[PDB]
């Protein structure tokens, strides 16, 4: 997984963890 | 919760997926063309492509870095869940 | 050579930085809006975005491979230079 | 020197040393 890839799906997690909304 | 929302932001997908086909069809064809007129254009080109990339690349690598701190200072505090 | 020239494909550049602005403006206010819906709209944001991202990436990539390999073979049968 | 960058300046040189038009 790429530099792009990799911090997709961590920053995307995380800021899902943080603000999903419908949590 | 709300599934579907009044996006409005979501021209993102219009944005990108046009950008791609019409940035890299000017890519393609540019550095075909480069070979009728002097490398100069080639050169801005090259430039200006790179310069956006790098810049749109650090952007959200930046945004991504604190986004990962934040979020992650956040999630702790309310509940990091999975 | 011409130096200038009747290039239209060169809205590249219009395009790219414009995209850059407001796909970054976008994904971070997407990020930012996401705490008001489903998290599901930011699962398909985020799957556009880095598909088309992946995309963009992939294209270029294939090409500027096959630019190396045959620009290279033309490089050196025309004459390279430097 | 990330790998778009790297290509860049590689595959941007090689193409000009093809394709550099006012060569």
């Amino acid at each position: 997984g790429s530099e792009l890839n990799e911090l997709a799906e961590f920053a995307r997690l995380q800021d899902q963890l943080d603000h999903r909304g419908d949590h | 919760g709300s599934h579907m929302a009044s996006s409005r932001q979501k021209y993102a997908e219009e944005e990108l997926e046009q950008v791609r086909e019409a940035l890299r069809k000017a890519e393609k064809e540019l550095e075909s063309h480069s070979s009728w007129y002097a490398p100069e254009a080639l050169q801005k080109w090259l430039q200006l492509t790179h310069e956006v990339e790098v810049q749109y690349y650090n952007i959200k690598k930046q945004n991504a870095e604190k986004q990962l701190l934040v979020a992650k200072e956040g999630a702790e505090k309310i509940k990091k869940k999975r």
